[PDB]
């Protein structure tokens, strides 16, 4: 199933982070944990979108979600996590960079 | 990031919400840190109970702490 | 004695090259930007030239080698920090990512 | 000799910062031949110069 | 070929003006001009000024992604390629209007056309931009093959050690990164503190597969005064040691002295004391542990022991003095030898022993030789006198020139030559006592009598 093969990339990230071999029904607990976390990801964004009165997800509610989970604090920002955990193609499209003529290619 | 897969998750669960360009990269940045906070507590619960193989209750005790911080 | 006076003449040629490349291509940034249709809040601390930003970073590292850490304040701009971080010029501290330093390339 | 061993390190750090400043600026440097001479000069170390 | 050339002159002249506005014939005209790229280059080739125009357009992104990748696949040059075309093509990639798969086919063009460029001055001066393309992960085997072919001694830098050890810690073991550090240990071993394996790997594209490269070029992997010392391994042939003999270092073992004949020239003119004592400490342990009767009677190890003694008898003749290990082994093996089992390699080992006193040789050699001389066969009796006539060669060769090379002692040398007079006159009268007694044993055979008179020819 394409929902099973799409979550299996995060199964292999779960085997890479723990650095241990994992039992098969224990990995079925992780695939039920990621199914209810993605349900709770969609539940937290619809509270954040109906507070502003819109149906299109803006990135500042994604900035507000890591501040309430403790991932982004006063000393660790959102731009720290992109430049250390994501590659060069994803660093270009997200973080604004400075170029010649004061031009920004992700222009806001 | 599986950007083709994250459009299939967001439409089958809630078919009324739209996502812009590069908004799923912060969804993938959330999901890289969610598994890393799940595997850190599962390493903590395995080394405290002196058991090398991570059992189902070590995942379930990590599911009561990390998912509790996700709701707000 | 001749070759130590030669490399100072290669230094003052390069600092004139550093002064002319950054002036004609990287101007003074304006804080009165994105003012159409919104009102975004900024502070009253004026931004400076990136040639003046790199003059502090070569005076912090080369004078006191035991402390190259520079606190990110309102005088800096975060795409000017990102231009020093993408090519590997500057590096942040791993225990606290609010202090930047000039990474030396000799080891 | 202490001034030489610090100015070789200063020359190495500034010549390896300034080439990444050329690369990060996204400026076509091939149209200027003197700037092309500066870019072909930046590879040479203190043993060649 | 002129009509194929004149169709190319209107195709390059159309491409240098870029896209022409107010004309909706771009699906037919420049597609036909893209078809003139192949059939000139697959049959005849292009000049050096025609490469320089078409490379600057395809790396700037004028006609899109699908047009610029089809130019880079099928170009074949016929003349030399200037280095100024390589300098400008990096600067069009520094603009940033280029895609990902177009940078793959540009990097594969510099691999295959590396041997057709004889100007490698300004290509080596772009090495700082060539190292800084390692931030892209999709180009990472394509960058490191260009980093392999353009590395000098000054290009090995310690911060470039530091970044590639960080890339080893993040994304693991890759064969393009281990082969790049293998050249860095081949150039400057002192800058890297992490040791590498030395296993047999091909490391790259090699072993002459240029037809397999061209079949995979269509659609495959294009989508994502010096007082120091001189090193011993840089001596390839004869005139490299003739220019540097006054600065030669010491090796890590003394077993490689017998392997190289260039190291045998170093022993001929150096009379240093610890370089001869360490050669005594190795080869005395070689002849003792790896001998014949200390083993479990293997014929294959005795063949390698026969091949090792062929190295010794050519080294003693090239030096013209015997080794101090070799006469010490014959002090302990002549009571333990019977008369067979590589007799010819053992009787030539006694033939190149240097000169000593007569009273020291006769309890250790001449008693144990005469116990086997009168009792073995007559082919052994002829091979003793062939060994002693070569022993009478090299002992009288040293005594003929020992008078010449000694002006140091102010005493007269007639006591030393008179002390060397009775050492060699009792030598010939002992073998002359061996000759007139063994004649009585075989009772006048002429086959022994030919080799007695060959001993008195000396």
């Amino acid at each position: 199933d394409p929902h099973k093969a799409g979550l299996s990339h995060y199964v292999k990230l779960f085997s890479f982070y723990a650095k241990m071999p994992m039992e098969r029904k224990a990995l079925e607990m992780v695939e039920k944990c990621l199914d209810k976390y993605f349900q709770h990801l969609c539940d937290d964004l619809e509270v954040f979108a109906a507070h502003a009165g819109r149906k299109t997800v803006k990135p500042e509610d994604l900035e507000l979600l890591m501040r309430r989970q403790g991932l982004v604090t006063d000393q660790v920002s959102l731009h720290v996590l992109v430049e250390r955990h994501l590659p060069l193609e994803y660093r270009q499209l997200l973080i604004p960079c400075a170029y010649s003529g004061n031009s920004v290619f992700p222009a806001q | 990031a599986p950007r083709g897969f994250l459009k299939r998750v967001f439409k089958r669960k809630k078919p009324q919400l739209r996502l812009e360009k590069s908004g799923d990269l912060l969804v993938h940045l959330n999901c890289l840190l969610f598994v890393h906070r799940l595997a850190e507590e599962s390493r903590t619960n395995a080394c405290a109970s002196k058991c090398r193989v991570i059992n189902k209750e070590h995942v379930l005790a990590a599911a009561k702490v990390i998912l509790k911080k996700s709701r707000g | 004695k001749t070759k130590m006076l030669n490399i100072k003449e290669y230094k003052e040629k390069l600092l004139s090259t550093l002064g002319e490349f950054l002036e004609d291509h990287f101007p003074l940034p304006d804080r009165s930007v994105k003012k159409k249709k919104k009102n975004i809040q900024e502070s009253s601390v004026n931004l400076i030239t990136l040639h003046e930003m790199l003059e502090i970073l070569i005076n912090r590292l080369f004078d006191v080698p035991h402390d190259p850490y520079v606190k990110i304040s309102d005088s800096f701009w975060p795409p000017y920090v990102e231009l020093l971080l993408r090519n590997g010029i500057a590096l942040r501290h791993p225990e606290d990512p609010t202090r930047i330093r000039l990474e030396a390339f000799h080891q | 000799r202490q001034n030489l061993q610090m100015e070789i390190k200063i020359t190495t750090v500034i010549q390896h910062v300034f080439q990444n400043l050329i690369l990060g600026s996204k400026v076509n440097w091939a149209e200027d031949p003197a700037l092309k001479e500066i870019v072909l000069q930046l590879e040479k170390n203190v043993d060649m110069m | 070929d002129q009509a194929e050339e004149d169709a190319l002159q209107m195709a390059v002249g159309y491409f240098e003006k870029g896209p022409i506005k107010a004309s909706q014939n771009k699906d037919k005209t420049l597609e036909k001009h893209l078809k003139t790229v192949e059939n000139v280059a697959w049959k005849n080739g292009l000049a050096s000024e025609e490469i320089d125009i078409l490379l600057n357009i395809a790396l700037s992104g004028k006609f899109g992604n699908a047009v610029n990748t089809r130019i880079l696949k099928c170009m074949i040059p016929a003349t030399v390629i200037s280095e100024d075309s390589v300098v400008k093509a990096v600067s069009w990639l520094c603009v940033g209007k280029c895609s990902g798969s177009t940078k793959v086919l540009f990097y594969r063009w510099l691999v295959a056309m590396f041997d057709f460029i004889d100007r490698k001055e300004q290509i080596n001066l772009l090495y700082g931009f060539f190292f800084a393309s390692l931030q892209d992960d999709a180009l990472c085997p394509y960058v490191c093959h260009l980093l392999y072919l353009l590395t000098k001694k000054e290009n090995v830098k310690p911060f470039r050690v530091r970044k590639l050890l960080d890339l080893q810690a993040k994304m693991g073991m890759q064969p393009h990164l281990q082969a790049l550090l293998s050249l860095y240990k081949f150039f400057a071993p002192a800058l890297i503190s992490v040791s590498l394996p030395v296993r047999k790997k091909i490391y790259f594209k090699n072993s002459e597969n240029l037809w397999k490269t061209a079949l995979l070029a269509v659609k495959q992997r294009n989508r994502g005064n010096r007082s120091g010392s001189f090193p011993l391994e840089q001596l390839q042939s004869f005139p490299q040691l003739l220019q540097n003999i006054h600065c030669l270092e010491l090796p890590s073992q003394m077993g490689s002295v017998l392997n190289n004949s260039l190291l045998l020239h170093y022993i001929n003119c150096v009379r240093d004391e610890p370089v001869l004592l360490r050669f005594y400490y190795w080869l005395s342990q070689t002849l003792q542990e790896e001998c014949i009767w200390y083993k479990v009677n293997n014929y294959e190890h005795g063949k390698e022991f026969t091949n090792f003694l062929d190295t010794i008898i050519r080294a003693e003749c090239f030096l013209q003095e015997g080794f101090y290990s070799c006469e010490a082994f014959l002090y302990k093996s002549l009571p333990l030898w019977d008369g067979l089992c590589c007799r010819s390699q053992f009787l030539q080992l006694v033939s190149w022993i240097p000169f000593s006193s007569f009273s020291e040789v006769k309890p250790l050699l001449f008693d144990h030789l005469a116990q086997l001389f009168f009792t073995s066969t007559i082919y052994f009796k002829c091979s003793v006198l062939q060994s002693l006539k070569e022993l009478l060669q090299n002992w009288l060769l040293w005594l003929s020139m020992d008078i010449h090379m000694k002006p140091v002692t102010n005493s007269p040398l007639e006591t030393t030559l008179g002390g060397s007079m009775n050492s060699v006159s009792k030598l010939i009268h002992y073998v002359g006592w061996l000759s007139t007694t063994a004649m009585r044993l075989e009772s006048n055979n002429t086959f022994l009598l030919h080799f007695i008179l060959d001993f008195y020819e000396k």
